[PDB]
């Protein structure tokens, strides 16, 4: 329980404003003004609070948490930026890889599970027609993910390991999450319950702590994107939408049920966008369906910006209160946006249970693990028609790409 | 409910992005 949202204040308060924060919230606690339930813990923990924050000694280890964190992100960004001015290339090649199976198809090209023929190891290689990237005008797109994939590093990300390119087609070696989309063991359950839905949330809470504080806004989130690992944790994939963005873009683009308004409407949008998606993903993990559903986009695209959500009975009021705070029309008060960022999220009573630091080690227990069947199974995916690879005599697009 | 009118529709599927 964060001393500073109990007093209300500011992380750099002054010791007056400490004690004239502490004076304001005992009152409202008061018994003298307050017999409602609670108030009696409320002035307990507003007690708590003052003595914490005005003893410089307990107030300088208590702010060793936040210290951690601001190093911990000052050490990312410095190794990311090392990877930003100079990424890998062309570290493999297409003959050292035994093609198995198709994990999944797109505009863009297919997702072939792989074995190295060396080291028997296996991998997710994403396959991307040169032709069809153009066609498409999707061509930023693709430096951009590999860019940003080969400079990451976060235990919920997936990993690049190799990337390379020949005549016709791009490739991108990632390795293999066995368990499968989210999305699939969604449908066929259901929903989760609260306490497994708030699991994940909060893996992708830190994970946008990490990307934002790289400039990153990530514009995928969905079911369909979060990888399941074998001890039951979340791997984000698909970085073709992630933009490295200091201020406002403007790029209508993602998937129409998870978009914020302001990436409908015109004017420009920042990293706020990502935590309306993260109020998305909440709703459709613990309700089974997404909170805007429709059959025409532009329908869709009404009922967000309607400024109304409906949620199900068996909705708790914290989840309510939670979700009416990240699915905020207006972003000067969506969470998140605000004056003390993504803490407020964290600071959440949804997430009172919440061991931050045991959910980034991954020591907390995982309410569920795939069916494990093998280093190379692919019962947790769907079937998809496998089809040749093939590659021109002729180099295709060879200006377009030189950078990858 | 609202669960019985979503698997009554047909965006049960996969959603594809916008690229726009
Ligand atoms: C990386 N990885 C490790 N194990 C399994 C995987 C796979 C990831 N998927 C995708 N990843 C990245 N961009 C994509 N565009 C798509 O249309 N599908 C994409 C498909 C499911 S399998």
């Amino acid at each position: 329980k964060d001393y500073y949202q109990t007093l209300g204040l500011a992380r750099g308060a002054s010791d007056e404003e400490i004690k004239r924060a502490y004076r304001r919230q005992a009152l409202r606690y008061h018994p003298d003004k307050n017999k409602e339930p609670g108030a009696e813990e409320k002035f307990k923990e507003i007690a708590e609070a003052y003595d914490v924050l005005s003893d410089p000694r307990k107030r300088e280890i208590f702010d060793r948490y936040g210290e951690e964190v601001k190093e911990f992100l000052a050490k990312a960004k410095e190794d990311f930026l090392k990877k930003w001015e100079s990424p890998a290339q062309n570290t493999a090649h297409l003959d050292q890889f035994e093609r198995i199976k198709t994990l999944g198809t797109g505009s863009f090209g297919r997702v072939m599970l792989v074995k190295h023929k060396e080291t028997g190891n296996h991998y997710a290689m994403k396959i991307l027609d040169k032709q069809k990237v153009v066609k498409l005008k999707q061509i930023e797109h693709t430096l951009n993910e590999k860019r940003i994939l080969q400079a990451v590093n976060f235990p919920f990300l997936v990993k690049l390991e190799f990337s390379f390119k020949d005549n016709s087609n791009l490739y991108m070696v990632m390795e293999y999450v066995p368990g499968g989309e989210m999305f699939s063991h969604l449908r066929r359950i259901g929903r989760f319950s609260e306490p497994h839905a708030r699991f994940y949330a909060a893996q992708i809470v830190l994970t946008f702590e990490y990307l934002h504080s790289l400039d990153l806004i990530y514009r995928d989130l969905k079911p369909e994107n979060l990888l399941i690992d074998q001890q039951g944790y979340i791997q984000v994939t698909d970085f073709g939408f992630a933009k490295r963005v200091k201020g406002r873009t403007w790029t209508l683009c993602g998937t129409p049920e998870y978009l914020a308004p302001e990436i409908i409407l015109s004017k420009g949008y920042n990293k706020a966008v990502d935590w309306w998606a993260l109020g998305v993903l909440i709703y459709e993990m613990a309700a089974g369906y997404p909170p805007f559903f429709a059959d025409q986009p532009i329908q869709i695209y009404e009922k967000i910006v309607s400024g109304k959500v409906r949620f199900p009975s068996h909705f708790s009021s914290d989840l309510k209160d939670l979700l009416r705070n990240l699915l905020q029309v207006d972003l000067t008060k969506r969470f998140g946006n605000l004056k003390n960022g993504v803490n407020d999220i964290k600071n959440h009573k949804w997430f009172a249970t919440t061991d931050w630091i045991a959910i980034y080690q991954r020591k907390v227990e995982a309410p569920f693990i795939p069916k494990f069947k093998g280093p190379g199974d692919t019962s947790n995916f769907d079937d998809y028609e496998e089809e040749e690879i093939r590659v021109s005599i002729n180099e295709k697009c060879g200006k377009e790409f030189s950078e990858f | 409910t609202t669960y019985a009118d979503f698997i009554a529709s047909g965006r049960t599927g996969r959603r594809n992005a916008i690229h726009d």
